[PDB]
């Protein structure tokens, strides 16, 4: 997926943050 | 002998909450903050750190700036901005430890770029990923090796629910557990409607219950290895900026009353727990809970039993201050035992 | 022929009641006819056209006067009077009173709607004593016509409740554990306030509220031998509407997630339709505002350790789902009038 | 021979007066021994202690019995009556009633705690009718001793008037046009419920509410000059604390945003000292918590259009940079007995 | 033919006007072929359907694949590329380009559209440089085919400038001083963190943020008579959709506030139908969520002083009266096309 | 309660009493002493008055409870 290959490059966008909390 | 030296990788809530803590406990401690990495600049990042919509303004001493350094009281905190950490100067730097929180380094590998880079040794405030040594302070971080290049200090939520679960297990032998933490919202929810890996977490955040799957239910079984797949849960963000609490539901094996349940653990809030669970019967809510340097509050008021085995416990938790204390005391902890 | 139906209490279930009624009028054996409420009906007109949390009333022409409150030329009388022995049920020919205003729900409180001139009184909450509690989908058919003073439970009751009696006879249910993520109510005050709930007195919008909940004991008044066998809590947040039950329970019968989701599943389906729903969507509580249904069950956070230890959780919109069970609820009285 | 005080309306007002003169207690010629409110001493202790605006109380302990509430060994006697006539005033020789209820604003209602005993009262919102408004730094030196009933207006006022005065006496203002941006008060509803005010009635952390401001009048008061040349709204928004108006004045002497703010700059070093705060900062409402200041103009946003038309910007806490002021013009009373 | 469109970030904004021209399709010249966004189709077809302020998309089906979102068999070609150079916009017969991402508001940013195969490009944001500005009902009739880059300039800006328009011609505006009460956006902070503006780095949903509002300047270059002479501010308050503008106006022909009511209502009847609204009713900022007009004019809050002094107040949905708006300006570009 | 309501019918007949007989009036004496002695036996579970209150107005903003 693109948004999927984006998420790889770029994990600190709002787009991608995962916080386990 | 000497004191460590230590980077912030990530001013964000926890980097910033964890520099407020150690500018606070910076008379009794093994560390020195020297440098911070992070997206933005220093005098953007000054600005940040004296004025928190949540901590109020700081006051203990000035804070100021120019291009290169964060000034509070005259020390200076020297100041990078590169994404990529293999880019970073720890080693002209001098970096002993990294704290890592960006939420971008969560794996070994991403995490140990900080090695790559010159650090020593790299603290996660996060969960890690990969088998990463994750540790609790006050349930397990005595089993700390000082030959852990790499550390996990946990979630928020883990650090909340594993002390509990500890005293629990030990009075009563816990045989199954299902935990719901009703939490404050965090940055990685969308402000309004956009996109997101998680479709609950893209949605507006201050204006939504917002059910995620959280990683302490995964973690407990970490810290406390003879509960590992006997434990899980979620999590249900809700519009609060800040102040969470978790709710456990236990099966456990040795039969007890919501008397002496709530009995068990406020003598371990006195002595084995002592600085991390607190017991309050008082009728409070999340907002008297801000800046409580527990990893627990249990609401003595909301344990509830049934038929001797079914045990419910809630317990309070300020997510960014109270982790932020562990992640600091487990820094110490490092300092302490450095090799 | 028609049962002439008055609401006590013109507040958030009062309205919506009202404009659940108006919607379904169509098909209907009830004939709303008068208002009692501590307001005027220019004020309580107003209010029920312009609401915050269902938008602007689009159906009907909503128009009133001096003593009337108009919905599509169908007239609806107003008196303001607190004490209910006062009301002119007699005169109106009130046969059955909706008690939306919180503070008649015991049997001498109720009963003034029946001194006043009224049959029957349907309480929109939990009774106190011995008032008996019906919840549509589990036990609204013993209901006796010859009950004059009834209980449609709780909001969270009615989510709770329907998903215990297919998990109960699913799997048996030795215990039962629950915690409602509710939305703050109007028995919340909006800043720090004098209340005779230490909890209740704190800022609503502002924080998370522990306050004890009956729900899960009024679950056992409904599903009558697991009386005994629930408790719970609720924590208030801030959001005006839409809540979530979480349910942990112990069950005799050995199970797993997936089982359990196929359970609640066929029921929405058959046995309990249009009272549970079932939703593997991944939606959150903006998405489920205006659902008729008393329970929606969360499929993608069902969990189950040890074959017996059972969690699930269950949107419902607390103000609108609520309010069809009441009217559901009034329905089905005025079909068994007696 | 201190004053002795009481606080009718144990409320937002009410406490922050309280923990502002327990901060300044130490200079004060005010002593506070009594207190009467909706709620009994041990409910109105824990809400005095525990605040979700300002947080727990630092200073010290506080604790209560069926008779009173007790900080830090201090004894407050405690009674619940909601008609003042029958309040214990003279036997507790209680001289200035801190009349904060909100609901005696009229000369007649607040007199009735005359008629309990007490000498003085101070409303802590605007009068209605002719009774004397002050704000502090505007015109409370006008105070005279003969006047046994005032008011120290509304929270808006003390804001916005000391700004006016200031730019009035440097430009003259001409006319002006107000709105305060405003957080809501517990006089609005937590969901949509009746309201004399069809707005304020609309659930409050869901809405922009406009609605009226007392300053659009009382600022008139306190400047003569200015009567019926000033106006304006309010805009209530989903904070609970925190306060901001704007301001547009048509004056006279021709100037710039540079000129508007050396002369509050200056005022609020020299005569204004104490009641405006001039700010460089780009900061937002959750920093002005607790500030000590009636206004904190926000320089950044001072402009000026056509050398004529004037804009300024100027930050308040309505709870407790108005309490402040409460306290002020109480101390002012107290030193002007007779 | 059909004037195929393609959306450049489906954001708020990208996905307002996608239900804008879905509810719209029947009747509309345009044709939305294809979205770029940082995202995945299937994502995006789950935020297209599930909207926290729109509510769940009733009037058609929605689903996904790995290549396109459909909108009730209408396909809608999805790629994810950050740089709309290799963008497929020739490939795909791309002609008009919704730049709805807000970071190609340059001429030379929005013309990476051209070079990638689109003919023309309609920024969804004030433009950066000579770029020219359009606001239907007020300039948009002066937009030139000649003319591929365009800009719809701000929310605050199409609300504003109708009314300004109206009060200009009918009294003559010389000053004018605005102030934008303003649900947050997107491109603020949900908690404290980094930003260009200092006080858009903080909590949205806490604060009462004032930051800047494209209207200051729009506005002038649409009325292009009153450049120079209108200057604001934004205050970000937290709500999640709806604002309001309040604008202080000095006038040259002296009038008063039911003059001015009547000049604003008999516009909306006639030259500014659709544009501007003309409201009597008491509401707050809920009851405007989906209005399609540019501006709601709150006619109990307009107010004079001196004749010269005029206050009026107007409400916005900022998204989805705003992307009404786009969606005009775009069909009106088809209309004129070269 | 009914102590409460008997000192207040014994000074309003205490301070009637002795304004008709005057000031020294052993009518008067034993008037005061009628109250002093009612309000021996009042003096000699602390419900509040805001339970009271919450008896008589049970729709008040202080004293609503929706069990949700
Ligand atoms: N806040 C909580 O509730 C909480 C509690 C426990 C643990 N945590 C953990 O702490 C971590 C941080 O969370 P937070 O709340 O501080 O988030 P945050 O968004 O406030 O912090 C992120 C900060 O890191 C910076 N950053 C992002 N990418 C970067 C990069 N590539 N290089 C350098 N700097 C970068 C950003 O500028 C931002 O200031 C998360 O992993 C979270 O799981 C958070
Ligand atoms: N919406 C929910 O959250 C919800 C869900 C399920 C059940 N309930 C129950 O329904 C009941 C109504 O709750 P609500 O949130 O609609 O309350 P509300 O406070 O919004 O409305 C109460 C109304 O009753 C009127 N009223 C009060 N006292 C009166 C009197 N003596 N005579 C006539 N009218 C009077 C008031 O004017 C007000 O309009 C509560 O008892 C609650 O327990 C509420
Ligand atoms: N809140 C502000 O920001 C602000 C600012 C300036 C002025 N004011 C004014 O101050 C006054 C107090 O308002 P508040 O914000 O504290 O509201 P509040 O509801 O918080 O306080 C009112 C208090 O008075 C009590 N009360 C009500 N009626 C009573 C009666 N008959 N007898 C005894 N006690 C009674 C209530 O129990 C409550 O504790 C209002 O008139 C308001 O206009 C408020
Ligand atoms: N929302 C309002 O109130 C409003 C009103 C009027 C005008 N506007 C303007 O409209 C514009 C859109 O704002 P919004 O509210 O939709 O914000 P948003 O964050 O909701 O939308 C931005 C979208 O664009 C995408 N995007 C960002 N950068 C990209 C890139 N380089 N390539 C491809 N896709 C990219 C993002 O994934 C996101 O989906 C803004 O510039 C704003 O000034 C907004």
């Amino acid at each position: 997926t693109s948004f999927q290959q984006y998420c790889d490059d770029n994990p600190d966008a709002a787009e991608c943050r995962i916080y386990d909390d | 002998g000497s004191m460590v030296r230590v980077a912030i990788n990530g001013f964000g809530r926890i980097g910033r909450n964890f520099m407020r803590c150690w500018l606070q406990r910076k008379a009794n401690s093994k560390l020195e903050i020297v440098g911070i990495n992070d997206t933005s600049d220093p005098r953007t990042n000054a600005h940040l750190l004296k004025y928190d919509s949540m901590l109020g303004i700081f006051q203990d001493a000035e804070i100021t700036a120019d291009d290169d350094c964060i000034y509070a009281g005259g020390h200076a905190v020297k100041c990078v901005s590169d994404r990529n950490p293999e880019n970073l100067p720890w080693s002209a730097w001098g970096i002993d430890l990294v704290i890592e929180a960006t939420g971008v380094f969560t794996s070994r590998e991403g995490a140990s770029k900080h090695l790559s880079a010159g650090a020593k040794k790299v603290l996660i405030t996060a969960p890690g990923k990969g088998n990463i040594p994750t540790y609790v302070v006050g349930v397990n971080h005595h089993t700390y090796d000082p030959s852990e290049d790499i550390v996990s200090n946990a979630s928020c939520t883990t650090n909340c629910l594993a002390p509990i679960v500890k005293v629990l297990h030990e009075a009563f032998g816990i045989q199954q557990g299902m935990m719901t933490t009703t939490h404050s919202y965090t940055g990685d929810q969308r402000l309004l409607d956009a996109s997101h890996r998680d479709l609950r977490r893209a949605r507006a955040a201050a204006m939504n219950i917002v059910p995620t799957s959280t990683g302490a239910a995964k973690a407990v079984g970490l810290v406390i290895p003879e509960l590992q797949g006997k434990l899980n849960g979620i999590a249900l963000r809700v519009p609060t900026p800040n102040v969470s609490v978790v709710d456990f539901v236990a099966q456990v094996e040795k039969p007890t009353i919501a008397e002496q349940v709530n009995q068990v653990i406020k003598e371990a809030s006195e002595t084995t727990m002592k600085g991390i669970i607190h017991y309050s019967e008082l009728e409070l809510v999340s907002s008297d809970y801000r800046g409580h340097n527990a990893s627990s509050i249990l609401d003595a008021s909301l344990t509830m039993v049934l038929g001797g085995n079914l045990v419910k416990v809630v317990a309070w938790y300020d997510n960014e201050w109270g982790y932020s204390q562990r992640v600091l005391d487990l820094a110490e902890h490092m300092a302490a035992h450095w090799a």
